[PDB]
RNA sequence: GCAAGGCUAAAACUCAAAGGAAUUGACGGGGGCCCGCACAAGCGGCGGAGCAUGUGGAUUAAUUCGAUGCAACGCGAAGAACCUUACCUGGGUUUGACAUGCACAGGACGCGUCUAGAGAUAGGCGUUCCCUUGUGGCCUGUGUGCAGGUGGUGCAUGGCUGUCGUCAGCUCGUGUCGUGAGAUGUUGGGUUAAGUCCCGCAACGAGCGCAACCCUUGUCUCAUGUUGCCAGCACGUAAUGGUGGGGACUCGUGAGAGACUGCCGGGGUCAACUCGGAGGAAGGUGGGGAUGACGUCAAGUCAUCAUGCCCCUUAUGUCCAGGGCUUCACACAUGCUACAAUGGCCGGUACAAAGGGCUGCGAUGCCGCGAGGUUAAGCGAAUCCUUAAAAGCCGGUCUCAGUUCGGAUCGGGGUCUGCAACUCGACCCCGUGAAGUCGGAGUCGCUAGUAAUCGCAGAUCAGCAACGCUGCGGUGAAUACGUUCC
């Protein structure tokens, strides 16, 4: 509800969207596997190592 | 509207009964979206409708429609501290339109069990000339045909 | 709200199905969001000040 | 009342986000102590006019951009205040805690500064269309402004009846999405209660 | 003067005005033009019944407070058994549940027992880290300022919101005209959804609105191949794309192409633009959303928060247990389920979309008529669960009855959540089977994937009074002459 009283016919409609990407399945080379690591990602991205 | 005429939207032919008369009835059935169920009234009924002739029915069904198209309709006009009904000339697809009207209207309320045997009776009492939908072509021939004197303000 | 019954929410209630959430910027028994912690007035401000990621106005 | 904020309307189109994470279980516990530093960093350190507040936070590393217009001011003298209210951001989150205070290039094409520098003449006993005509003629002297709206709303000098008014010069398109358009909100805390001063800046389309 | 009455003509007293012309607006049962589910033309309702929910009044110890023509009334409340809770009765407390600053005195706290409805009070115990070595933290004591207040004023206010109205308007700079308020621009001719644009003119410009920019849906291209897809290979057991595998098709989601009166014909000052085509997934704003100019209503909110004054401080602060917010001669309002055969019931079988899941979703098995119980696989998920969509279709039966319609009320027996289901939760089983046979004056919504009807999901949430609210897809109409009237 978009009032702080009494108006319910007036609202507002928020959304949250999240992506998702990049299912990659590289080879666990031990050379490579810490080099998957060493890189800073940004704050707004989230990682698994899965 | 303010803006002058709508488009209409066309009728697609019967599959069942190769015409538009057919399927412009079954939409005067249909209620709540049950088009399936409004088909198999209609489709019901006109195979009655030779099992009690042995006709076709859809000629059955067009001798019906032509003893109940209203020719003179009774629209209302007020002018100054007193109304009348002027008569006014039906154009033909509005009297399509409102004889489909009362062969459906007067058949939800006829005395039978189904609305198979209802609408499938009306449509024989139709096509001789002696139904209720019959009788309200005549009744609105008779009012229209009672004010003969207001036929000249036609707006 | 009343100052006393905010910190009575945030403590531990005897018989644990007694506690309840209020919102965490303004201290509100109503409306509030378990996803935010937060009513529906602290939402409205939060979303169109871009204080909290991933949240904004949509239209379809 | 009746408008819309203007940053939430151009929100992923135009302006940009403040606090910079991502949450999928520990999100309210991100937000309850996002607004514990707002509160701690505006009520403490308003001599320094706070442009605005930034936290990206990376696995239980805090850091807080935090712009001003006058960046010695919280320093003080080599850090006496600087991380004095550091540490009380780490007795808040309970976490280390990186911090930067950087800069205002021009804190006149910048609202929520030009907002906050008249509610600070309003409780000065200025009379108010006197300071709304300084911090209008202020912002048009800038280079990459073309339009501002200064309105301010209250009993505007102690009269008893509440009005408002507002003055602009150049154009402010608030209906235009691919408009660049700065938008500040700050309240005077004069002896009659409060004043809202809305300021409004418009600083070409898009780049 | 026959009369009606004419002529001449005061004052007491009372008021601070009474007037004249022009100006901007508002209004008219004035005029022109124009629009809108405004009417008409249609389709389905509401007002009658029973229940759900809010409200008026009444009642009560209290039925907390707010909202009150449109624009209050399934509104604040996206969840009142305790909590929430602001109210009532009663029991406690009083630098206090919370914050700091100053003055004298040294562990806070924790577990466990007893008393009490609980709050708390007590028998106990574990105990001072820090250099309570001076200096730190902390503690209550003891005060002091103070804290605290959902106490008042929305007619002191900020903020936020409704509303006229998503109506097409509202103004300014310079010039000119008028003693002046003001006017002109913004009028006139067309045209537009539009102060949209063109042509004229003492106006020339400019701004806020309109349109556009953004999201969503409608077609295509390129990139992309898992957890999604299966054309052609191989396995297909169990037919569970299950498997090797494939990049074809969908789909997922990135980047782009596309609609502009661009092209043709007629009309128009050759202009704006309009009527009709061609091609295209789409044609003149393609559909819908987001978006509320200057202001109006002393509109709403001091109970989201904030705040100026004002009041309370052994209480109008604050803790707890029970009760209330759910009462009931009535009245209104918004809905639900109905009054049946275009239907009920039984058997069989088909086709969705958008969402949720770790204090969880519970497949499978097993026990129960059933709600459920139990065991436990898989799954922070295009993977697993939610998840069987319901209408529909086909077959059978009922045979127009207050009934095999309706499912209120009441009797009995249960399950689950929770410390606790009496006041006052939902669900299940068996019994019971009320009013109601289409609703008076009146009144509402809707122009197309709309109305009508059918399910599913989410938020709040332990559970729920969820028939509400915000969404999602299924099936899918009838009409619009028209502008006279409201
Ligand atoms: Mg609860
Ligand atoms: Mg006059
Ligand atoms: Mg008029
Ligand atoms: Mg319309
Ligand atoms: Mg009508
Ligand atoms: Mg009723
Ligand atoms: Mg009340
Ligand atoms: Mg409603
Ligand atoms: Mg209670
Ligand atoms: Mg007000
Ligand atoms: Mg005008
Ligand atoms: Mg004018
Ligand atoms: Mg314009
Ligand atoms: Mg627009
Ligand atoms: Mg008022
Ligand atoms: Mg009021
Ligand atoms: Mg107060
Ligand atoms: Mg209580
Ligand atoms: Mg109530
Ligand atoms: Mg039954
Ligand atoms: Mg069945
Ligand atoms: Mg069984
Ligand atoms: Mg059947
Ligand atoms: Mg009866
Ligand atoms: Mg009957
Ligand atoms: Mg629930
Ligand atoms: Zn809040």
């Amino acid at each position: 509800i978009r009032s702080p009283h009494k108006y319910k016919d007036s609202r507002e409609h928020f959304e949250m969207r999240t992506h998702k990407r990049l299912i990659d399945i590289i080879d666990p080379t031990p050379k490579t596997v810490d080099a998957l690591m060493r890189i800073d990602l940004p704050a707004s991205v989230d990682v698994n190592i899965q | 509207p303010r803006k002058g005429p709508a488009p209409k939207r066309p009728l697609v032919n019967d599959p069942v009964y190769g015409s538009q008369l057919v399927t412009q009835l079954v939409n005067k059935v249909l209620l709540k979206g049950k088009k399936s169920l409004a088909e198999r009234i209609v489709y019901g009924a006109l195979e009655q409708a030779r099992d009690k002739t042995g006709t076709d029915p859809v000629i059955t069904l067009k001798r019906a429609l032509d003893n109940v198209k209203p020719a003179l309709e009774v629209r209302s006009r007020r002018v100054g501290g007193a109304t009348y009904q002027v008569p006014v000339e039906v154009r033909p697809d509005r009297s399509t339109t409102l004889a489909l009207r009362w062969l459906v209207g007067y058949s939800r309320q006829r005395r039978e069990k189904t609305m198979i045997e209802r609408l499938a009776n009306e449509i024989l009492d139709a096509s001789n000339g002696l139904g209720a939908s019959v009788k309200r072509r005549e009744d609105t021939h008779k009012m229209a045909e009672a004010n003969r004197a207001f036929a000249h303000y036609r707006w | 709200a009343k100052k006393a019954l905010v910190n009575k929410a945030a403590g531990k209630p005897r018989f644990a199905v007694r506690a309840y959430t209020r919102c965490s910027k303004c201290g509100r028994p109503r409306a509030v969001y378990r996803k935010f912690g937060l009513c529906r007035i602290c939402l409205r401000e939060m979303a169109h000040a871009g204080e909290l990621p991933g949240v904004q106005k949509s239209s379809w | 009342g009746q408008k819309i904020n203007p940053h939430g309307f151009r929100l992923g189109i135009t302006t940009d986000w403040k606090s910079r994470w991502y949450a999928d279980k520990q999100y309210a516990e991100y937000v309850k102590e996002d607004v514990a530093i707002r509160r701690l960093l505006s009520s403490g350190l308003e001599r320094a006019g706070i442009a605005d507040v930034e936290i990206e936070r990376t696995r239980d590393r805090v850091r807080v951009d935090i712009h001003t217009a006058r960046p010695g001011i919280v320093i003080g003298r080599r850090g006496t205040e600087a991380d004095r209210i550091r540490a009380d951001l780490e007795k808040l989150t309970g976490k280390q805690v990186q911090l930067n205070i950087l800069e205002v290039k021009n804190p006149e094409s910048q609202a929520q500064l030009v907002a906050q520098g008249v509610a600070e003449q309003l409780s000065n006993r200025v009379a108010f269309r006197r300071a709304m005509r300084k911090a209008i003629q202020s912002a048009m002297r800038q280079p990459n402004v073309k339009g501002i709206r200064v309105q301010c709303s209250g009993r505007l000098g102690g009269a008893e009846m509440s009005r408002s008014e507002f003055y602009r010069e150049g154009r402010v398109p608030l209906h235009t999405l691919r408009a660049d358009i700065d938008y500040g909100l700050y309240e005077a805390k004069t002896t009659f209660g409060r004043i809202g001063v809305k300021v409004w800046i418009y600083k070409g389309d898009i780049v």
